[PDB]
């Protein structure tokens, strides 16, 4: 019965860290895209800057 | 001669002297000190939502 | 303003990936 | 000569303000392109995030 119990919380604590780490990979891609958005923009105002 | 006419009568009718060109560059000064304010607050702005997308990311990270 | 110097700086531009990487190696070289 | 030299120095001032202008104004469109850029992609974050 323990080993049943286990199981299933193994299985929805699986399910969660599956849904996090997508969420995760998304949140990374688009902070890297939004990190690269910010050099390009300051490396433009440092130009302008003069 | 008539090409070299033409061309001085359509040339640029400014900064021969020395207070049209100032005051056009004093314009433009004042317009790129204005454009410089706007998107330095817009950097700002886009600094602090990847400076909180970071911290998110780290603390998601540190789970 | 006057920053055509800049403006026109066309081969004379991302985040270079080999700068951070000279700069982690210079970095990364000895915890001092 | 004269007038060549007088017309090279009466079009070298205004042309140079006229691009310092077009270069300002570029800068601006840039800054405020990436400004916007940026809001749409902190919008599209925000929307991946609130998804899962």
């Amino acid at each position: 019965m323990k080993l049943a119990l286990n199981q299933g919380k193994v299985h929805h604590e699986m399910q969660a860290l599956e849904k996090e780490v997508e969420k995760r990979d998304s949140d990374i891609q688009q902070l890297q895209k939004q990190l690269k958005e910010a050099e390009q923009i300051l490396a433009t105002a440092v130009y302008q800057a003069k | 001669a008539k090409d070299i006419d033409v061309l001085i009568d359509s040339l640029p009718s400014e900064e021969s002297t020395a207070a049209l060109q100032a005051a056009s560059l004093y314009k433009l000064e004042e317009e790129n000190h204005e454009a410089a304010t706007c998107l330095e607050d817009v950097v700002y702005r886009g600094d602090m939502l990847l400076e909180k997308i970071q911290s998110a990311l780290a603390d998601i990270a540190q789970s | 303003c006057e920053k055509q110097v800049q403006e026109v700086g066309l081969d004379g531009q991302p985040l270079s990936m080999s700068q951070n990487l000279a700069r982690l190696a210079q970095r990364i070289d000895f915890s001092q | 000569f004269v007038h060549v030299h007088h017309l090279i120095n009466e079009y070298r001032p205004h042309q140079a303000r006229e691009t310092l202008r077009v270069m300002m104004e570029v800068q601006k469109r840039q800054r405020l392109e990436t400004a916007e850029r940026f809001q749409k992609h902190l919008e599209r974050v925000i929307e991946m995030i609130q998804n899962c």
